[PDB]
């Protein structure tokens, strides 16, 4: 039962897995494809 | 954390497949039963999962705790539907690096059972057995199956306790747990599948709008070819990183958590088989 | 056309990927996740 | 000939439909997404 509250806690490591992994999915998704569109809309004044 | 670790250089045995390689890796860790800060092992897979393996009959015989899988190999072609190895050729190697991390952090989870220094030191020193890990003798696991009938019998008389009504909820909740993931295992295969012809589809989309743009003096279209098709392979590689690694991650996370299961439940068979010894002890 | 058929079964996959989103948050108390759940759903059908 | 160099003239102007396609292609897709972006990053300071 200790090693049942053990594995409970790595419930909440591999939540936290996922976790961490929406964390960095919304950061490098935000900061990547926000950045090529202030990079890429400056040229799209009109060049295509 | 104390456990400050590096693996590197997987070191090919020669020529075969899915046999051994071998493993640089590089200890650096705190907490000074770890013997002098700085050690450098080189360790090969597929010869320590037996170690593993008497880690499993001996917290069977004692009731002790062992850490995630060191998985082992002849998976690429064999007991696996199925595996790839030019996406192994190091990339499923770091998803054993993966396994390997949590076992790490699960040994020293049990501090206690991490001092049993044996197995500490085979872990920390170099003596690597030979390459005769391909065999089977699962012998132990047949007569497994040969006393499953005396459990089909006898569940009744371990139901009766009170410890099992405090722990058939989980058994339930797990049961249904097991389904439901093994189904989202599936279909997050699927997508991974899927997403392979999508970045194809568009892949040759981009291609085609490079053909195309071709035989038409209309200059703009051709800046907006070659913008466009870099930005669609930008998406591409994005998508195709994120659809691969974290949902093949994710299902190695719920596989080895099932094998974690079926092993507790394997757990609890082996307190059944000590309880019906017992049970006939006392009464012959 | 082909991407056309396509996308149907990518937006049939992410939607029940945000249906099992729903179904997986159930049995745990790690409330961020259940807003976590939430708040994927629907950007997940703004995306779809 | 004349109608041939009108047919070319539609081909501008089916070039400038997919032109104008991929115009309010970047625009509503920047402004919807960057939208619920600077929208949905205030509530993930620290709320999934």
């Amino acid at each position: 039962r200790k090693e049942v509250t053990r594995f409970e806690k790595e419930k909440s490591k591999d939540f936290k897995n996922h976790v961490m992994k929406y964390l960095e999915t919304l950061l490098h998704s935000q900061q990547q494809l926000a950045k090529y569109w202030e990079a890429f809309l400056p040229e799209a004044k009109a060049i295509s | 954390f104390d456990l400050t670790v590096g693996i590197t250089d997987p070191e090919k045995i020669g020529d075969g497949m899915n046999a051994y390689v071998a493993y640089k890796v590089t200890t650096q860790t705190s907490l000074p039963m770890f013997r002098s800060r700085q050690f450098a092992v080189k360790r090969r897979f597929s010869d320590f999962l037996g170690l593993y393996e008497k880690l499993s009959e001996k917290h069977s015989q004692n009731g002790f705790i062992v850490p995630p899988p060191p998985e082992k190999s002849l998976i690429g072609m064999t007991k696996v539907k199925v595996g790839k190895e030019d996406s192994s050729s190091a990339e499923f190697l770091e998803k054993r690096r993966a396994a390997l991390e949590r076992y790490l952090q699960r040994i020293v989870n049990h501090p206690t059972m991490l001092q049993d220094p044996d197995v500490r030191e085979f872990l920390e020193k170099e003596e690597l057995p030979r390459a005769v890990g391909t065999q089977a003798l699962s012998g132990a696991g047949l007569l497994k199956m040969f006393n499953k009938a005396t459990d089909a019998v006898s569940k009744m008389t371990i139901k009766m306790n009170e410890s099992d009504i405090w722990f058939e909820e989980k058994l339930q909740e797990v049961e249904c747990e097991e389904q439901r993931l093994r189904k989202l295992h599936a279909v997050v295969e699927t997508l991974v599948n899927h997403r392979k012809e999508l970045a194809l589809n568009t892949a040759l989309f981009a291609k085609s709008l490079a053909m195309l743009g071709s035989s038409e003096d209309n200059t703009a279209l051709s800046r907006a070819l070659s913008q466009l098709a870099e930005v669609e392979e930008k998406i591409e590689q994005l998508h195709q990183e994120q659809a691969n690694n974290d949902f093949f991650l994710l299902a190695e996370l719920l596989s080895d958590y099932i094998r974690l299961l079926a092993i507790v439940r394997a757990a609890f068979d082996q307190r059944m088989k000590t309880w019906q010894r017992w049970q006939d002890a006392q009464a012959t």
